[PDB]
């Protein structure tokens, strides 16, 4: 019997800063125990200061990104080159996903950018279109390895102030882009050690008011 | 006369009057100019207002990053045809990862307009279009008539009093074709061309509409104070 | 194209009349006269066949009176072929209702249905209307004995006595003169035949030029019987009423 | 998941947990399970999150069109039925929804309709839906009165979700409270269950089984 | 689960000398549960009789369908339908649902009004006609009826003798079927008189 | 939904400094039966592209006809059909990838794994993969089926990353490809000795080699192997 | 839904229907009215699959109300029951059938007779002196077979109905949370608010 | 399908098919609507050119759309049935989905919408019908009276008349109807309605129909004798 | 006869030009755009005193940030309004935002030329669409049955339009307050109306960023009429 779905592995991570946002993802593409590509970009600049990644089944992921990029193009045509806000893009993607509610895009989608107040924004989707604005979200193969670490090191969960013994929480101080990138790199380095589908390379897209910037880092190739 | 009741009827001399009447709507429309060099292609359009309280009707429509047109005649028909061009440009990019050639875009517009001239119930399009673009064979300028006739040109003009601008471009042919790597001078030539079609009125800041596409220039439209530089 | 040849059958005149309906009514005015008379103990349907021949097989012939079901019958004035199209549709409607509710269709519901079909041809479709006027004679347990008429417009009305076809003006005046509310079927039979005898364009009214029917509760006890008269039976009732 | 809604003297209380799971894996602790259909109407999320989000947002659009056309606030009865009739069209296709459509109008008063993906539409005073519904019902049933104050009713809804969040493995994270009045709903904050549990334990004396 | 044995019931028809007989039980059930003891399975359209066994909703539906069709037949033909003609109508109507059939076992019985010849016929759920000279059986106790009819039946029985034969065939067949019984009716049909008799039987 | 009947095995390919190489054997298997021995599975499109196809052969022949029709269609009303507006490898790939994904979305796939190898107008190497699911990816080396498991490891030893491409000559690349085809012949039960090889170079254009054979095979060591453990004779 | 009972006495029809609505694990409601008034002298109770029950009942109600307005006339209970049967008989061969069983209790004003019709989701119609759907009949019919008389008063019918409900409450495993009882007679439909 | 544009603009900006539909309304028997303080009365003319009519079964001029709303009309009788059927179906559809009966304005808006649709749809002619729609909104005691016409425009009226000689009876209503003090009782409202028809009708015998609609679905049609008593009292006051 | 989609020898669509004549017979509607808001006003023009004038609905809400006034065959406007409302709500559903006033207007105007032998004829009504969005601020558009829409600082449509437009030519400036615009609409409506202007035969409305679209009460308008009378008597 024909199975229309597949699993191309991969792991992605989106973090929203105070005035920036990052969307990172490994560059490895796989089927079963084989490597298809050590560098196959998974995070895309979709225009209007929006970055996107649809992780899971790569054919559905490419189709969804392609359709959304197209939606941005037609938004400009239809609405006098108006900039598509991150919240408007999120609602639009819900409809793209839910349109195939009974034959879903087998992907976990994350987008990142800035909201209309210039603050960092990340949105997370399930395969059928349910979405939420989030501060921190890992997706894909090693999401279960990364998110607990992020709860601890970004939101300071289970961390209290020394001497108080659990009475006073560690205060949630804002992180810089350099600080966030360290956590992203350490997240993927750790994931690469313990997850076989994670490795080869790490590509990070950083979004600020100045635009979209890229950073690339090598990961272990075993 | 007896043969102008619909588009499905030839006259005894082999004319299609409904198509000719559709052509007449273009002549009533406001003047717009098109011209190109080897690096850039320019559209200049005189926008028309209803009165002093009203806005000036937009004349130029973007079809893709590398293509767009200006209109003269029925504006809703231009919207239908430009929408079709947007879709065809888009189909080419999505399916073939290929920017639609300007010449092929002209062929598609011809065929779409033709179907409305041979069938009962329909009507011809009542608008003329000047399509500019930059593709793999350089800069291009097309003139579309709702008869279906599409023509590739160095320069042209359509609308009321377009004959003055067309004669000017016919004189200046050898000069403006050589304006390579200088967008401002090519626009100047277009603004000077469209000036040969003005009577009583002159080019003001909300009157003038300019578009340009070229080698390292996406199709962009200039309106308002962005064209004061050229007035 | 095709527009050139379109008569536009469903348009108003400047006076707000439907051309085709009016012209169809003009056609019906030349059809043989049909009369319906409602009495307390039944209904009479009488109708004149149009200028016949001696070689016409009368006993197997039917052009005026039709059975829709066991309780409802119609008299036709106009194009017979048009009438049979509508009659068959009415017969099906009656059976659809009987299947759905397990009860015989009330007379008015059948009449309204046919009248709505006629109406449709005057408002949409661009087709000519049916050149038919019906007299409906029927019985149900709600209103008892009922007479209706419908015409090409799809308008229908209820009557105690009514005529359609030729010389309706003269016929209606004669009916209006001699009709009374406490009248019985046997009296109504006589009135119908007398009215036709006076309004006819023929020299004399004979059995071979008539179709006749009665709907009576003269069916043994609590039920209704339809009687489509035979040629000999029409001849007898003509002698009985003293017309021949 | 644990969601509840109950009618009382001061309107409606809506209380939900915040946890979303995929098997044993806790996908989120910050899920919004109350859908703000419009300023006057609320809907709860249970079943498929997308089905609830999508169709209750769509419902808001239908309610907006209604009041534009009819120049009058839509009734909770009519709003709930638009949703139930819609999901009934899809019956058999695989939608999964368990929601409470909550509102407060002039003609109806405070009204709650349980709407469900197999076509069910029930009007009622107290509803509880989700994997932790039984735990919440226990606290609700034993403490509910029509003449509760807004303050006590808000606490009751908060305490009932806490009861579920403690015992039900698939409920937790935080508690979201809403109070629905005739002039619209009022949000009463997000309450971390971790902090709330200890606070309630101390102040109330409950959960003596748990060491703190 | 099997649609033809949810409700239960039986019909049997026989020929005699210048007569025919058709009989049925009165039971309707929901498997083990007895629901009605007045569910007659024999209908008539003029002088043509139709018995129908099987799924009760289809029995009712088909009766309404053949009433519909025979009523229109009469209006157009200006005469009542005959047994032979009606048999073809039943077969046609059943086969038109070949891939979504009515779960029934019809039986036709009657005397041709012109020839005076007795006529019976049976069908399967999709229209195959069984035109037997002797007898036709249908229902959840059809095996039992075949056994009774095959031994009790003899040709050219007079009306009052045929009544006893068909009554005893039905009764004893029904008493060996859990889903049949709860009363019985027998029609004795002659060219211009029809008698209908309700039988006394055990109510278990 | 179907099942493949007549099938073709591995297609292998890699990039080198001035272009790309692609290869595939000439067998059409019918299950375990090596039915058809003269099947060309490398199909050139113009002078800049070669499409290598594995999987169902009936679907391959259909795709072959689509590509043939694509060339015809591109030439229509196109004065620059043999110049600036000629078909690019990227155009051909995107078209196929669109078709493959559309077909899988109708639950009626073209049961294939395809590699499009070519050189673009600007001289850039093109090498990308697409299969029956519409899944696409690019890499310095690409291979389908068994080739993915056995050829890629060998080819990746020559070009392990992007920076190795300019250092790799056509002689070294072809040598690596030919060795890989020998290894597949040793180890793939649905392979044949006969194969085709195509080179698309930005300078020398398209070189299409037919009727190649696997040679320099090692078998002599088999004579010493006796029994399955204890046998001495 | 669960238990729906019906009994036709001398001058009225009495319908009893359970109040419980259970969604798997929990009893969500204990005051549910499983009935719709189709016309002033015709009542229909229903039980079956969730959603389909109310959808079907309200659809029938709308149709009968439409007929009543169009003709300015109330259809007989027999006519209504035939309409309902056809809808269910149509439904059983649909893409997704209505899984709904109904009892139709009506007072015929023409004949001055109460009438009770039992129709299951297949479109199986029977007129009965008393009826039920599901397992309700298994517990109650032996009592009804014993005590029922055609000349019973409404009060005697209610007493026999109480005995039936008591037997159900004793031997049925499910808690159906009591029954709502409604009476249909010449004066229309009314609910017995203490049962 | 037949797609011909029958309703089109003329050089002077008129749609003649819609205007000719109004001429059909002008020919129709007179209908009048008057709303009191706590009721609405619909009066209708019956032309006495047709006697030997069976009044039991003949289609009545006032039709119930629901238990709380009624519709009367002037123009083509057959056309009106199609509008009445649609309105009745929509009334039940509204109850089914909104769980509340239609408001009089909603029902009017629907019927008017159907009429408009038939003025710019291909292959159809406009309805030769104007309607008066009257009743009370659910749980409301404010009287409602609306009018529609072939073009599809509709509006609310304190009192209105349509059909033949409606110019005359509107003249009467405009001078006799006071807005500050509408007919305070059923009697006064019926009297004013019968008076308005007597300006046009001929004999006050079987030529006048009267239907009274009160709040909470209280609708009743007056009989010949009841109306005859109004006719008698009006002329006896007039002899002065 | 002749096609519904036929061109005249001058290059104009007969049916579109004829529908424009129907609009000239319509009651007057006026719009004035300011930096504080856009005002919309209409002549009700009741055909009889027994007609309850508050049931005349010629000013209509499309969304909270967009209003609309009509002139001509007003029955034709209902499907246009329905479409506009649906388009406004649908865009909010798809994009979680307000739709641009121009985009809404363009969507309405797309219906206009969808006639032939689709609907059988053009619309016989013109619309003044007024609204606010964050990108282009307060806007007023004139939507015609030709499918063309012009943006206006001020515009009058209907029977008294050319006299009103000449008046708007003289009176409008870029510094008008909302109050000044309200009085100006009332002044010009009073000038072109047959009957004497009051709160029952004329209606005002406005759209502001803060409060959105609002139809004015008859009591509120009556005060503005009294304020108008006094300031005209002031010189
Ligand atoms: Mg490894
Ligand atoms: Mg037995
Ligand atoms: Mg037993």
């Amino acid at each position: 019997q024909f199975n229309p779905y597949g699993d191309n592995g991969g792991t992605i991570l989106g973090i929203a800063g105070e005035d920036f946002a990052v969307l990172a993802g490994d560059t490895r593409n796989i089927t079963d125990y084989s490597i298809n590509s050590r560098y196959e970009p998974k995070v895309f600049d979709c225009g209007d200061n929006i970055v996107m990644s649809a992780n899971g089944f790569a054919a559905d992921g490419d189709a969804l990104v392609k359709r959304f990029k197209n939606s941005v193009k037609w938004y400009h045509f239809d609405h006098n080159d108006k900039k598509l806000s991150i919240n408007s893009a999120a609602r639009n993607i819900q409809h793209l996903l839910y349109g195939k509610r009974f034959f879903p895009y087998y992907v976990h989608t994350i987008i990142a950018g800035l909201d209309e107040d210039g603050k960092g924004a990340v949105y997370s989707f399930d395969p059928v279109g349910s979405y939420e604005r989030e501060q921190c979200r890992a997706g894909g193969a090693a999401a279960s390895l990364i998110m607990p670490f992020l709860d601890n090191q970004v939101n300071f969960k289970n961390q209290y102030e020394p001497g108080t013994n659990g009475k006073v929480k560690k205060p949630l101080k804002y992180l810089s882009v350099e600080e966030v990138i360290k956590l992203v790199r350490d997240s993927f380095t750790s994931a690469t050690e313990r997850h076989i589908q994670v490795g080869d390379g790490l590509e990070i897209l950083i979004v600020t008011k100045d635009g979209v910037r890229k950073e690339f880092y090598e990961l272990k190739r075993d | 006369n007896n043969y102008d009741g619909d588009t499905v009827t030839f006259s005894p001399t082999g004319r299609l009057f409904q198509v000719e009447y559709a052509l007449e709507a273009i002549k009533q429309g406001s003047v717009t100019v098109g011209l190109r060099s080897n690096t850039h292609a320019v559209l200049v359009a005189l926008k028309r207002n209803a009165d002093e309280l009203s806005s000036y009707q937009k004349k130029i429509i973007k079809c893709d990053e590398h293509m767009g047109l200006s209109l003269a005649g029925l504006a809703p028909d231009a919207r239908v045809l430009s929408n079709y061009l947007r879709q065809q440009c888009n189909y080419s990019s999505l399916v073939f990862n290929r920017k639609l050639a300007v010449e092929r875009a002209g062929h598609l517009l011809c065929d779409k307009a033709q179907k409305n001239t041979q069938s009962y119930g329909g009507r011809p399009y009542g608008v003329g279009l000047l399509i500019i673009g930059y593709d793999k064979s350089g800069a291009h300028l097309l003139e579309f008539q709702p008869s279906g006739n599409v023509t590739e040109l160095y320069g042209t003009a359509i609308g009321a009093r377009s004959q003055g601008a067309k004669t000017y471009l016919e004189r200046t042919l050898d000069t403006f074709i050589k304006i390579d790597g200088n967008p401002d001078e090519l626009i100047k030539a277009g603004v000077e061309a469209i000036s040969q079609s003005l009577r009583d009125e002159s080019l003001t800041v909300d009157n003038l509409s300019i578009a340009i596409v070229g080698k390292d220039t996406p199709f962009t439209i200039y309106d308002g104070e962005a064209v004061a530089k050229y007035i | 194209g095709s527009r050139r040849y379109d008569s536009r059958t469903t348009i108003f005149s400047p006076e707000g009349r439907l051309y085709q309906v009016e012209y169809a009514l003009e056609s019906i005015s030349h059809a043989g006269t049909a009369i319906g008379i409602m009495a307390s103990d039944g209904i009479v349907l009488a109708a004149e066949r149009k200028v016949t021949s001696t070689l016409l097989e009368q006993d197997t012939s039917t052009e005026k009176l039709y059975k829709l079901n066991d309780k409802i019958a119609v008299a036709v004035a106009g194009l017979t072929a048009d009438a049979e199209i509508l009659i068959n549709t009415a017969r099906i409607h009656a059976q659809n209702y009987l299947k759905t509710y397990n009860e015989d269709i009330p007379v008015e519901i059948l009449v309204r249905r046919l009248s709505d079909i006629k109406q449709g041809y005057t408002q949409h479709g661009g087709l000519r209307p049916f050149g038919v006027s019906f007299i409906y004679a029927g019985y149900d347990d709600r209103y008892g004995y009922q007479l209706y008429t419908s015409n090409p417009s799809g308008n229908y009305t209820g009557w105690k006595a009514i005529s359609v076809g030729a010389n309706t003006s003269a016929a209606q005046t004669l009916l209006q003169m001699d009709y009374k509310d406490d009248m019985k079927v046997d009296d109504a039979i006589e009135l119908a035949l007398k009215t036709l005898s006076k309004t006819t364009d023929s020299s004399a009214l004979t059995y071979d030029r008539l179709e006749f029917a009665t709907i009576r509760k003269g069916a043994n006890d609590g039920e209704v019987y339809q009687k489509i008269f035979k040629p000999q039976e029409i001849k007898d009732i003509l002698v009985k009423t003293g017309i021949t | 998941t644990t969601t509840l809604a109950f009618r009382f003297q001061g309107g409606i209380i809506v209380a939900v947990d915040s946890r979303a799971t995929a098997g044993n894996w806790v996908a989120s602790q910050t899920v919004k399970k109350v859908i703000e259909i419009n300023p006057f109407l609320l809907g709860t999320m249970a079943g498929c999150a997308a089905d609830c989000q999508f169709w209750e947002t769509w419902l808001g659009s239908q309610c907006r069109l209604h009041e534009l056309r009819e120049k009058e606030r839509i009734s909770v009865a009519a709003a709930s039925k638009i949703l139930s009739n819609l999901v009934y069209q899809y019956k058999g296709a695989g939608l999964s929804m368990g929601t409470m459509i909550c509102g407060y109008t002039r003609k109806e008063g405070p009204t709650i309709y349980y709407v469900d993906s197999d076509g069910t539409r029930l009007k009622g005073d107290i509803f509880c839906v989700g994997s932790g519904q039984t735990f919440a019902y226990g606290v609700l049933d034993s403490n509910y009165k029509w003449d509760l104050s807004v303050e006590d009713a808000l606490y009751l809804g908060k305490r009932s979700i806490l009861a579920a969040a403690h015992r039900d493995a698939y409920s937790g994270g935080s508690v979201n409270l809403y109070h629905v009045t005739e002039d619209g709903w009022i949000y009463h904050g997000n309450h971390d269950v971790g902090e709330l549990f200890w606070k309630v334990k101390e102040e109330e004396g409950s959960f003596n089984n748990v060491i703190g | 689960s099997d649609p033809s044995s949810i409700n239960g019931g039986i019909v049997v028809a026989m020929t005699g000398k210048d007569c025919v007989a058709i009989a049925c039980d009165l039971r309707l059930g929901s498997q083990s549960l007895g629901v009605s003891n007045k569910f007659e399975k024999i209908f008539h359209y003029g002088h043509v009789f139709l018995g129908i066994t099987g799924l009760a909703t289809d029995v009712t539906t088909l009766n309404e369908m053949f009433r519909y069709k025979t009523n229109l037949y009469k209006l157009k033909e200006e005469r009542a339908i005959e047994p032979e003609t009606f048999t073809q109508l039943v077969s046609s109507s059943l086969y038109e649902r070949r891939f979504g059939p009515y779960f029934v076992g019809p039986v036709v019985a009657g005397i041709n009004s012109k020839s005076g010849k007795p006529f019976i016929a049976g069908f399967d759920l999709i229209g195959c006609i069984d035109e037997a000279k002797d007898f036709i059986v249908s229902g959840t106790a059809s095996d039992q009826l075949f056994g009774m009819c095959e031994s009790l039946y003899e040709p050219n029985l007079e009306p009052e003798d045929l009544f006893e034969t068909i009554s005893q065939a039905l009764l004893n067949a029904a008493d060996r079927d859990a889903l049949s019984g709860w009363g019985a009716v027998v029609y004795i049909i002659k060219k211009d008189e029809v008698v209908k008799r309700y039988l006394k039987m055990r109510q278990d | 939904t179907q099942q493949p009947i007549v099938t073709g095995t591995s297609v292998i390919s890699m990039k080198y400094d001035n272009g790309v190489i692609i290869a595939a054997d000439n067998l059409g298997s019918y299950g375990s039966l090596l039915r058809f021995n003269g099947v060309e599975r490398l199909i050139p499109v113009g002078d800049n592209t070669v499409v290598g196809i594995s999987g169902d052969i009936s679907d391959m022949q259909h795709i072959e006809r689509l590509l043939k029709d694509l060339v015809t269609e591109n030439a229509y009303d196109n004065p620059l059909a043999d110049a600036e507006e000629a078909l690019e490898p990227s155009y051909i790939f995107e078209y196929l990838a669109t078709v493959m994904y559309q077909r899988r979305s109708k639950m009626n796939p073209l049961w294939n794994a395809i590699i499009v190898a070519g050189v673009q107008s600007n001289g850039d190497q093109f090498l990308r993969y697409v299969n029956l699911l519409g899944v696409t990816y690019s890499s310095p080396t690409l291979a389908t089926g068994f080739g993915a498991h056995m050829a890629n490891p060998l080819l990746r030893k020559v070009v392990d990353r992007e920076s190795d491409i300019p250092k790799t000559t056509v002689q070294v690349a072809e040598e690596a490809i030919v060795n890989a085809m020998r290894v597949l012949y040793y180890r793939d039960a649905r392979s044949s000795r006969n194969f085709s090889l195509a080179i698309i170079d930005k300078n020398t254009g398209l070189t299409f080699k037919k009727n190649l054979q696997v040679e320099n095979m090692k078998w002599d060591f088999a004579k010493d192997i006796k029994g399955y453990g204890t046998q001495k004779i | 839904m669960d238990i729906i009972l019906g009994i036709r006495v001398q001058d009225s029809v009495i319908l009893a229907s359970s109040k419980a609505v259970t969604r798997g694990i929990s009893v969500l409601k204990d005051s549910d009215d499983k009935t719709r008034q189709l016309s002033p002298h015709t009542l229909m109770s229903f039980a079956g699959e969730a959603g389909d029950t109310v959808q079907f009942a309200e659809y029938i109600q709308a149709n009968i109300q439409l007929y009543s307005i169009r003709e300015d006339y109330e259809l007989s209970p027999q006519a209504v029951s035939s309409f309902v049967r056809q809808e269910l008989a149509k439904s059983i061969r649909s893409r997704r059938p209505y899984q709904v069983n109904v009892l139709i209790g009506g007072y015929d004003k023409k004949k001055n007779k109460p009438e009770l019709y039992q129709i299951d989701y297949l479109g199986t119609k029977v007129e009965l002196p008393y009826g039920a759907h599901g397992y309700s009949g298994f517990y109650t019919f032996s009592l009804l077979d014993h005590h029922y008389r055609p000349d019973m008063t409404t009060e005697e019918g209610l007493d026999l109905l109480k005995l039936c409900v008591q037997e159900l409450e004793k031997r049925m495993p499910m808690d159906f949370k009591g029954v709502i009882v409604k009476i249909v007679d010449k004066d229309g439909i009314r609910q017995v608010d203490d049962f | 399908g037949y797609d011909r544009a029958l309703s089109i603009f003329s050089p002077d900006g008129h749609i003649f098919q819609v205007e000719y539909a109004l001429e059909a309304v002008k020919r129709g028997t007179c209908a009048v609507g008057v709303k009191g303080k706590n009721c609405v009365v619909l009066g209708c003319e019956r032309r006495s050119t047709l006697k030997l009519q069976d009044t039991r079964i003949t289609p009545s001029k006032v039709s119930k759309i629901d238990s709380h709303v009624v519709l009367s009309f002037s123009g083509l009788n057959a056309d009106s049935r199609i509008l009445i059927e649609k309105a009745r179906v929509e009334a039940q559809s509204h109850r089914l989905t909104l769980e509340d009966p239609v408001t009089v304005e909603y029902l009017t808006r629907y019927v008017a919408g159907v009429q408009q649709r038939y003025t710019q749809s291909g292959g159809v002619r406009p309805f030769g019908v104007s309607t008066l729609i009257a009743g009370f909104d659910p749980r409301d005691d404010e009287p409602k009276l609306y009018q529609t016409e072939p073009s599809g425009i509709y509006s609310s009226w304190s009192a209105q008349t349509i059909g033949r000689n409606s110019k005359t009876v509107r003249e009467f209503l405009e001078k006799n109807y006071d807005r500050k003090e509408p007919p305070a009782t059923v009697e006064e409202c019926v009297k004013l309605t019968v008076r308005s028809l007597l300006e046009v009708v001929q004999t006050g015998a079987k030529n006048i129909e009267i239907t009274v609609v009160k709040p909470d679905s209280d609708i009743v049609a007056l009989s010949s004798e009841e109306i005859n008593q109004y006719v008698t009292q009006i002329e006896q006051e007039k002899q002065e | 006869d002749r096609g519904v989609s036929t061109f005249s020898p001058e290059g104009r669509l007969f049916q579109v030009e004829y529908s424009l004549e129907a609009i000239k017979l319509g009651s007057t509607a006026i719009g004035i755009a300011t930096k504080e808001g856009v005002v919309l006003g209409v002549e009700k023009r009741a055909t009889s005193p027994l007609l309850e004038s508050d049931s005349i609905e010629k000013i209509v809400e499309i969304d909270r940030h967009i209003g609309c006034a009509m002139s001509g065959l007003t029955a034709d406007a209902r499907s246009m309004i329905e479409h506009a409302r649906t388009a406004a709500v649908t865009h909010n559903l798809y994009y979680d935002e307000d739709i641009n006033v121009e985009s809404l207007t363009q969507s309405v105007c797309d219906l206009a030329l969808r006639f032939g032998e689709l609907m059988s004829r053009p619309f016989g009504v013109a619309l003044l669409i007024a609204g606010h969005d964050a990108d282009d601020g307060y806007q007023l558009f004139h939507a015609e049955p030709s499918g063309t829409f012009y943006r206006y600082n001020a515009k009058a449509i209907g029977s008294g339009s050319e006299g009103a437009q000449a008046e708007l030519l003289n009176e409008w400036h870029s510094s008008l307050t909302l109050k000044e615009a309200e009085l100006l609409v009332l002044k010009i409506l009073k000038q072109v109306m047959e009957e004497k202007l009051d709160e029952n035969n004329a209606q005002l409305s406005c759209i502001t960023k803060q409060d959105g679209f609002k139809i004015y009460d008859n009591e509120k308008t009556a005060e503005l009429i009294k304020e108008l009378k006094e300031k005209e008597a002031a010189e």
